RNA sequence: GCAGUCAAGCGAGCGACAUUGCUUUUUGAUUCUUCGAUGUCGGCUCUUCCUAUCAUACCGAAGCAGAAUUCGGUAAGCGUUGGAUUGUUCACCCACUAAUAGGGAACGUGAGCUGGGUUUAGACCGUCGUGAGACAGGUUAGUUUUACCCUACUGAUGAAUGUUACCGCAAUAGUAAUUGAACUUAGUACGAGAGGAACAGUUCAUUCGGAUAAUUGGUUUUUGCGGCUGUCUGAUCAGGCAUUGCCGCGAAGCUACCAUCCGCUGGAUUAUGGCUGAACGCCUCUAAGUCAGAAUCCAUGCUAGAACGCGGUGAUUUC
RNA sequence: CUCUUAAGGUAGCCAAAUGCCUCGUCAUCUAAUUAGUGACGCGCAUGAAUGGAUUAACGAGAUUCCCACUGUCCCUAUCUA
RNA sequence: GUGAACAGCCUCUAGUUGAUAGAAUAAUGUAGAUAAGGGAAGUCGGCAAAAUAGAUCCGUAACUUCGGGAUAAGGAUUGGC
């Protein structure tokens, strides 16, 4: 018979199967549509997952109740030091998808980066690159007779970046590889801006301005197995039920006579890769610069990292993006910004953001000052003092 | 924007800490932590707990 | 909301579901107020409807003056011993549960409040803000 | 239970006398399978399907205007509740809402729960019998067992492809967002007046979903700090035991519409409305052709990645 | 008035553990009550040691409401062995 | 020893240190807990858990077989020197 009452479902159905993904970097699936007009640019960047911290500022929404008000929203850093390009990869369009013809490589790959490519590092000769690394030789006939082929024959251009992993704080050494879009100019052009860039950096500055929305791809924290009235929300069964009270009671009928991938079960929660949309960027900031916490309305000679360090990270020595509210991830964790895939003209998508005050109390408890000078004016001379 | 100053301790709120109650008298108290909040709960004197504002000017301490 | 609401309200944490005795804060001769329902609820297959501060919601009379008692009439909250956030950032919250009785198109049964009243009462109900001495 | 045809009658729309059908959520008829046993009513919890559509969407019409109401078509994408009495199924009331539609899946679902009903043995009462005892009459108390096997579903490894390592393509499978209100248009169009809209634009909220932990709140074996009782170590100091002795606060971690953030835009078509135009010298959206078109469909986007689909690239052993 | 028996239910009591029709009708308790209580009684089929009506104290008996209290529930989360 | 107490808790004489162990800390369990706001809206049903609790002083209704109801109900105090 029906059910009596009628109820939406538990989950979504479009986020199947729930399992770990396959690598820690979730990759980005979809890029930018191209126009050739613009100048030659990347169109996602590589950072490590830092924290999360407190900001006030004014409210420029006309019709709103809090027109030209004050309102506390929060904001997650993302620490981004620049990104070194190591090589280039063309694509060719085929009836039964896209396929790469040739990658290009430098010549003097950093010791960060070709730790990519062992397990074993600590007992290895250290033979990676070695005979392509001849090929430059006197002339570099080899090498400008394979970037030949992607001109003549490839529709789409990527480079790949190596993220300097060493200037972060953590205890990792292996760098990161990843490839990334080159949108605008012609076919021609995109080959040549690669090569003119082997072993030189890409700072974030290059790629983000400040009110732009981005999205976030990253493999969020995991759990474990987990049982079906937390990975899905399903109602808990009343106390007085024999046999466990955290399990759907019907897992089916008595036909078809199997249980349908419909139904909630227990496994793995968490660890998954996931691609949130529409984040706005705060703030931009400059690693070499003091003062990238001040602001206009502040004017007070402090960094962005509170007192004692993000919690389990360290503290910011490079430069950073700052956006509105979550990205999926945990700390410290590598995380990929793409630049959006449509244009966006709602309001929110417009609004111009100036700052008045960020937050560096200490976040390992119920911090009560900001700066180091300010803990002294308020309490005064101790006896730890000299 | 501007910092407040907890009822009980007279520690600075900065924005977003802390939490404010108004009783019956339309009196408003700001707390900046559940560690005074409570405090207050238990009607428990501030000029008797050692770590605050109003002990420390009694007992005439940080001249 | 109701027919006398000014405008629109910004999200308030529940905190008087069905079932809640929240005082009666007026002069019409009240002591306290029943929730039976509230106006502009949805639905789910077990949620109780709750009713938060600004919230107009159809309310007997248990313990009042005799003519006042076992009928359905209507009410908005006052106050509410929830705590909850404004967008700036503070949370607050009152030491009562409170309301005043009111008629379809917010107009109140009396003619005093007595206590603080919240600025998102009053600032979707002009004949709340009329009436109320202090607001926080 | 549902639906047509006739057209006397009533008044765009209803419909008698007759009459042709459909469904298997009613109850009968029959006794084909099961009596060396297929666990029986209801409720709870959960997935999916049908359409005979309550709501939303798109069209048509009524009545000499709005507004509201009513009727008819395409339509299963999405939704369809909180409760007082009752074991209920059904039913009736109060209340909110866009609305509170009808059904199936061994009258779905008892090695998933519960045991209020029925349906053993104890007990009472009314009527019935001389009696033992009878009664789809009322009342009260009454043991709810077993998974470690195969498959199915949810997750997790894995030999073999020279070896090993990094970066990718994308067949196939899945998919998602939903509904209301207020400001402006505007006291405008319309109408004698009373009254009273809509497209574009803006601010919020209901229902669902995916994450995250700056802040707020929950939790405490941080047994971290303090406090208190009894007793034991001769006293103080510092400690033992009281199944974590009790009390206040309590960082980290986990977590809550009890907190916060995010939830895309293009094409093709259904009903319908047109262009040109015959059949049928006129006529006609149609027969050839063709323009616009929606909670519809397909792409964009989002999840997996065939462990027998594929590509690029690094290094390939001096006793 | 009349048929009829051995005699034709008296004092009491009731939709009660005894009433089919039945969720009887009226009032009270609720926003709403097939529930509870107080009333009415041609009572299918109440009633006198088949004992009738009432009764303070008592009851791991059956039923209804109020105050207090609470994770039963809204709506779940966390800790220990 | 504490206390009204061969209650519960700690100890002296005497007696045992016996019950397969090592390692991590998933879901579901058994046993023990705590929860903001509401307070039975859950359920056939307050089933389960919670709240009350010792002692001293004050105050204690209807009904009653005059013995009871009664610890009714409702309040206040409690350490150390």
């Amino acid at each position: 018979s029906h059910r009596k009452y009628e109820a939406p479902r538990h989950g979504h159905l479009g986020f199947l199967p729930r399992k770990r993904a396959a690598s820690i970097r979730a990759r980005v699936k979809a890029f930018p549509k191209d126009d050739r007009s613009k100048p030659v640019a990347l169109t996602s960047f590589l950072g490590y997952k830092a924290g999360m911290t407190t900001i006030v500022r004014d409210l420029d929404r006309p019709g709103s109740k809090f027109h030209k008000r004050e309102v506390v929203e929060a904001v997650t850093v993302v620490d981004t030091p620049p990104v070194v390009v190591v090589g280039v990869v063309g694509y060719v369009e085929t009836p039964r998808g896209l396929r790469s013809l040739t990658t290009v490589w430098a010549e003097h790959l950093s010791d960060e980066v070709k730790r990519r490519f062992y397990k074993n590092w600590y007992k290895s000769k250290k033979k990676a690159f070695t005979k392509y690394s001849a090929k430059y030789a006197q002339d570099g006939a080899g090498i400008e007779r394979e970037l030949a082929r992607i001109k003549k024959y490839a529709s789409v251009v990527r480079v790949l970046v190596h993220t300097q992993i060493r200037k972060t704080p953590l205890a990792q050494k292996k760098a990161h590889l990843a490839e990334i879009q080159l949108n605008g100019g012609s076919i021609s052009e995109k080959v040549d801006w690669a090569r003119e860039h082997f072993e030189k950096t890409v700072a974030v500055d290059s790629v983000f301005e400040q009110n732009e929305m981005i999205d976030a791809i990253a493999v969020t924290k995991g759990h474990g197995f987990e049982g079906v009235t937390h990975r899905w929300g399903t109602k808990k069964l009343p106390r007085k039920t024999h046999r466990g009270l955290r399990k759907v009671a019907c897992i089916g009928a008595w036909h078809p006579a199997h249980v349908m991938w419909s139904v909630a079960r227990a496994g793995q929660r968490g660890y998954h890769s996931r691609t949130s949309i529409n984040h706005k960027i705060y703030r931009v900031g400059k690693g070499d610069d003091e003062a990238n916490g001040a602001t206009s309305f502040d004017r007070t000679k402090k960094t962005i990292t509170p007192m004692g360090g993000f919690v389990h990270y360290g503290e910011i020595k490079n430069d950073f993006i700052m956006v509105k509210g979550c990205i999926p991830g945990n700390r410290k964790r590598i995380v990929t910004l793409r630049k959006s895939l449509y244009t966006n003209t709602s309001r929110k998508a417009l609004e111009e953001v100036s700052l008045k005050w960020i937050d560096t109390a200490s976040k390992f408890g119920k911090g009560r000052f900001q700066t180091p000078a300010e803990k002294h004016a308020f309490m005064g001379t101790l006896k730890k003092d000299l | 924007m501007k910092v407040e100053v907890d009822s009980f301790s007279g520690a600075k709120i900065y924005p977003g800490r802390g939490t404010l109650f108004v009783r019956g008298d339309s009196k408003i108290f700001r707390f900046q932590n559940s560690k005074s909040a409570s405090l207050f709960k238990q009607r428990k004197n501030p000029r008797r707990i050692a770590w605050t504002v109003l002990f420390r000017k009694h007992h005439k301490k940080g001249i | 909301s109701g027919n006398g609401a000014q405008g629109t309200k910004f999200r308030i944490s529940l905190g008087l579901p069905v079932g809640a005795i929240m005082n009666c804060a007026d002069n019409s001769g009240a002591r306290n107020l029943y929730i039976i329902a509230v106006k502009g609820s949805g639905s789910r297959l077990n949620r109780l409807p709750a009713a938060s501060l600004g919230d107009m919601v159809m309310a007997t009379v248990k313990k009042g003056k005799p003519e006042l008692r076992k009928k359905v009439m209507p009410a908005i909250v006052v106050r509410q011993a929830k705590s909850w956030r404004r967008r700036d950032g503070v949370f607050l919250y009152f030491e009562d549960n409170a309301g005043v009785i009111a008629n379809p198109k917010g107009e109140m049964k009396g003619s005093a409040i007595t206590g603080p009243v919240g600025k998102e009462c009053a600032d979707l109900w002009p004949r709340v803000a009329s009436n109320s001495g202090v607001v926080v």
